[PDB]
Parts: C-alpha cells; sequence; structure tokens
C-alpha cells in the first residue's frame, strides 16, 4: 500500500497522518524531524600570506 | 428447535471473484440442535450449509 503526505520545514514539531485502507481497521504514524544539511560544491582559485 | 429474533449486521464487503464479505447474526433459541443456511436471491451465494 502507498501512502503520500507532506510536512512543514520546523525542527522539534511532531505531525501525525492518517492511514486508511477498506476493510482494515485504521492506522496513525507519527513523525519528527531532527536536522537537516546543505553543503554546496567549491573550486579553488588562489591563496594569500 | 425454533428461533424467534434476529438481526443482521454487515461490518465489511468487497465484490471480488473471491468471497469478499462477513455477516454477523442475532438468535434465540428454544433448545439445542442443528440447522441449515440458504439463500433467497440468485447475485449471492452462501458458503455454509
Amino acid at each position: 500500500y502507498e501512502h503520500v503526505t507532506v510536512i512543514p520545514n520546523t525542527v522539534g514539531v511532531p505531525y501525525k497522518t492518517l492511514v486508511n485502507r477498506p476493510g482494515y481497521s485504521p492506522m496513525v504514524l507519527e513523525m519528527e524531524l531532527q536536522s537537516v544539511t546543505l553543503e554546496p560544491t567549491l573550486s579553488l582559485d588562489y591563496i594569500t600570506c | 428447535p425454533s428461533v424467534t429474533d434476529m438481526s443482521c449486521e454487515v461490518p465489511a464487503c468487497t465484490h471480488s471473484s473471491d468471497f469478499g464479505g462477513v455477516a454477523i447474526i442475532k438468535y434465540t433459541a428454544s433448545k439445542k440442535g442443528k440447522c441449515a443456511v440458504h439463500s433467497m436471491t440468485n447475485a449471492v451465494t452462501i458458503r455454509e450449509a
């Protein structure tokens, strides 16, 4: 079974979602974000002293 | 044996090529014994005898 959701970009706040499938009991999941990191690509030009 | 008061409830149904339904029936009986079940429609078939 495939399920899709969207979560805002905030650290330290839990969120909940509902899974509903005919013929079965419902299910609830809880999700929380801990860290997000960005990293660029670099190239060297010259140095000074 | 004889049975006098009954009700019907259907918690699930799915019209697949297999047996995709379940039903629950309440009853009151005068004594212990055996009984037969049978449907009165042509579009619905029952497994139990």
